[PDB]
């Protein structure tokens, strides 16, 4: 899974970039290239998962049983999407309160960002452990 | 066919935890049997025209989506429109507030933030007084984690008051809610002439001192509304009247600390008047005593001078405030306030005053503040009575 | 005593401001002119306390125990002045560490001046308190 | 007058907390009795020329200055001179430091500094090996605290070796001191032919890699001393001689972390020889993994080119990272350190290779690294394999 792997490493640390909100991170919140690049990020992410599975697919050698697993895999990937999808609508949320605010963002506002920001960081971290343990099943 | 049967319920849809409910049906005349369906539940609910379904205590069993229909001497009828019957006494309230301000320029356009602390939460604003589909963010979905949901409310005419409750839900029940959020009234500002705010306790305002701050208006209004920029609510007083015409409104805030530091605006506004006049002139309360650095007041030439030399007082401080104010004992006008300029290892503020006259004398006192709050000042520095002499 | 407590209050807040250790004062404690501010702060406080001394001393209206009191007031006198000393020596040490680490000022060396520093701000505050009521009772 | 008595404690004045000591007064040949008096104590400690005094256990009471005199058929002698038995086996021990480096230049002065958490503690430094008085800070004493004590030690001739350990006592007991602190060796570096270090696993080592750093001289050293600029103490191995002349000592510091990660340089002398030749080139060891922020390696034109044309390898990161490495597999020298450029939102450093050879082909791995530790470096880029095509 290394390379699937490799790329949700790369999320990650982007996502650990705009969670310390520092100056250049507050101006390029505004202007969209944060999410830009994190939506970038996360579609090679998915593309790739998609190739290790349809990989794997073909290693595999019941019916019932193995079905069900497939469908543990695709819950498990879902989850990671929507958790992804999730941390980019809540930069996008942000950029618009800040335009709702005429342009001025407080301390607040950011703080609450980074607050809804680790908590959707340990959503994310725990969906992938569970798909990196179903791919180890699978 | 027979006229589809029609399904409401009183006292209305949205029901809270505990509160009883009935549901109605309407069939036609010679209907021989009502059936009351529950999307999800075979079991009909409970039970010539009317047929009644009552509920004793709503809870979250009953909160879903209900359809009816009736038995003819001919057949069954078509299903009733659903009617989502809703249960929002459950969980805890978010928090609605309003950006940029509670106050917005009449037609104009702002947006309502709704918020929660966990996540997880699809959220409903619901106007107060008007009778719409409970407003989701579903049509404007967004992938964001359930925290919040920005809900943007337009244009703001002032034909009416804008009241508004947030309620939030999980999706696996959507016919769930939470408990109703605090309400936020929106205030259309307008055109009309605006009144005149003014404070009864001197310019800067120690701790413990009564703030008075009176909202005044020539033009006979008959409500007021104090704004401090920054909060999500504001204060209404109505306006007596000592004289015909003039109308006035004693906003006593009561002793004062941290939180009464800041920019006030007046509105004025009349019982049937839903939109509001003009904003007032700022009024910037200004607190002493919130910073523990201290400024110093010094004279030069000195505290001793003739009349037509050229005095220049000078605060000063190791510290890096950003503004230094002066104060003069007696004088009722705002503190002068001039930005700091680093000299001899101290931050300073030159206070010209030439040539000085038989008015300049008195005692002095200077201030520091930093532009993180530009309201909370320093303690006052130690008075200098400048003395000037014919 | 209001006089003696305002020069105290002086040194106190210059005191603060060292604290920080901020670059400014990082380089004023380079340069000797944070000391000497101090130790004039200091003079004007010990003078100023003198001077209370001798005009409640007129005030005044047994012997012993008179005597006894004036000793402890005079002892509670010094122990201020020593305070203020012990604080003055402690920056004038952290210049000759700075040059003997040949001009560097490490992090570490910082964090100890602090801590030493706070530990020399609370006796100063308690000594200053027991003189306020030595005062008092005289 | 008869000669005044004389007093000596052995085995010394310094006698830890428990341990035995016995003080001797020496008076006249018909000397009658000798009394041994205590500055504050009256009553005479313990008891034809030579007279003892046992202690059996040293402890905070027999802590003083004691004073000799023997009683003659003629009359009473004159009082010793002040014998201070001191008990050093009490307090917590203190730290001693040099400042800046526990390797100093031959006939060079220095610094070090003693000192305790607590404050109200008059620090002594002892040379070991020296009968010196013990040096306190009163002799040069400064209001200070009694946290630190700094001791300029100097001119640091290298006749001897230089090892130092540091007490503390309080001025109400000023004979009962703390416990001694870990000594502290000074080396006199000189000019004599430098050594030289060499690492043998690597230019960036990772966590859980076996660093050795071997050095070695042609000039035929004894033994050799490895420093690492900013620690206290250093490490010591004796020289073995492969081949006549050579000597080499490997320095095995074991599994690698973050305190590996410096500056190294190694100095070599002999049995006999209390000096220190001059420093070996430092070896910076670089410690990669330390930083979890992570770098990136693109090449431009190309992974795959043709000899001749312009190669530039850019390193870059989102990260503000001050400086950033080049690694190439297989490669034994230093990694080429280059500051970093801010350009379009990510800070990079471009390593030119142009024109590019046959030499120029293998796989290279970027790093990147904060000059607040510039030893501690992030994990290695994703490898780039440059293939050149004549």
């Amino acid at each position: 899974g290394q390379r699937w792997e490799l790329a949700l490493g790369r999320f990650w640390d982007y996502l650990r970039w705009v969670q310390t909100l520092s100056e250049q991170v507050q101006e390029e919140l505004l202007s969209s290239q944060v999410t830009q690049e994190l939506r970038a990020l996360m579609d090679e992410t998915m593309k790739e998962l998609k190739a290790y599975k349809s990989e794997l697919e073909e290693q595999l050698t019941a019916e019932e049983t193995r079905a069900r697993l497939s469908k543990e895999l695709q819950a498990a990937q879902a989850r990671l999407g929507a958790d992804m999808e999730d941390v980019r609508g809540r930069l996008v949320q942000y950029r618009g309160e800040v335009q709702a605010m005429l342009g001025q963002s407080t301390e607040e506002l950011r703080v609450r960002l980074a607050s809804h920001l680790r908590k959707l960081r340990k959503r994310l971290l725990r969906d992938a452990d569970d798909l990196q343990k179903r791919l180890a099943v699978y | 066919p027979f006229p589809k049967p029609t399904l409401w319920a009183e006292p209305g849809s949205v029901i809270s935890w505990g509160s009883p409910v009935t549901i109605w049906c309407q069939g036609s005349l010679e209907a021989q049997e009502y059936r009351l369906d529950k999307e999800g539940s075979p079991e009909p609910l409970d039970r010539k025209n009317k047929a009644r379904f009552s509920i004793p205590s709503m809870t979250e069993h009953h909160a879903g989506r209900y359809r009816c229909h009736y038995y003819s001497s001919a057949g069954w009828s078509e299903p009733s429109d659903p009617l989502e019957l809703v249960m929002t006494g459950f969980y805890n309230k978010p928090t609605l507030s309003a950006l940029p301000s509670p106050v917005v320029a009449s037609g104009g356009n702002m947006t309502l933030r709704c918020g929660s602390q966990k996540g997880y939460h699809h959220f409903v604003l619901m106007k107060e007084g008007e009778h719409q589909l409970p407003r989701t963010l579903d049509s404007q979905q967004l992938h964001s984690g359930g925290f919040q949901a920005l809900f943007p409310v337009g244009p703001v005419n002032p034909s009416h008051r804008w009241r508004f409750t947030c309620y939030y839900y999980y999706m696996n029940t959507p016919q769930v809610w939470s408990h109703p959020s605090d309400p936020l009234e929106i205030l259309p500002s307008g055109v009309s002439r605006k009144p005149s705010l003014l404070t009864l306790q001197g310019p800067v305002l120690a701790p413990g001192q009564s703030l008075t701050l009176q909202c005044g208006s020539d033009v006979g209004y008959d409500r007021f509304v104090l704004y401090k920029e920054g909060e999500r609510d504001f204060l209404q007083r109505p306006g007596q009247q000592p004289q015909a015409g003039l109308s006035q409104a004693n906003f006593t805030l009561g002793p004062v600390s941290r939180s009464h530091g800041g920019q006030y605006r007046c509105y004025g506004a009349h019982n049937l008047s839903s939109e509001w006049s003009a904003p007032s002139d700022p009024l910037n309360i200004l607190m002493a005593g919130q910073i523990y650095d201290t400024v110093s007041l010094s004279a030069q030439p000195g505290p001793t001078v003739a009349s037509g030399e050229n005095v220049t007082l000078l605060c000063q401080s190791w510290w890096q405030f950003d503004t230094f104010l002066l104060t003069k004992e007696g004088a009722a006008h705002p503190p002068l306030r001039l930005r700091s300029m680093y000299g001899a290892h101290k931050y300073q503020a030159e206070f010209p005053m030439s040539p000085v006259t038989s008015a300049h004398a008195g005692t002095y006192r200077c201030y520091g503040s930093y532009s993180s709050n530009p309201h909370l000042l320093s303690f006052p520095s130690e008075p200098l009575e400048l003395m000037v002499s014919g």
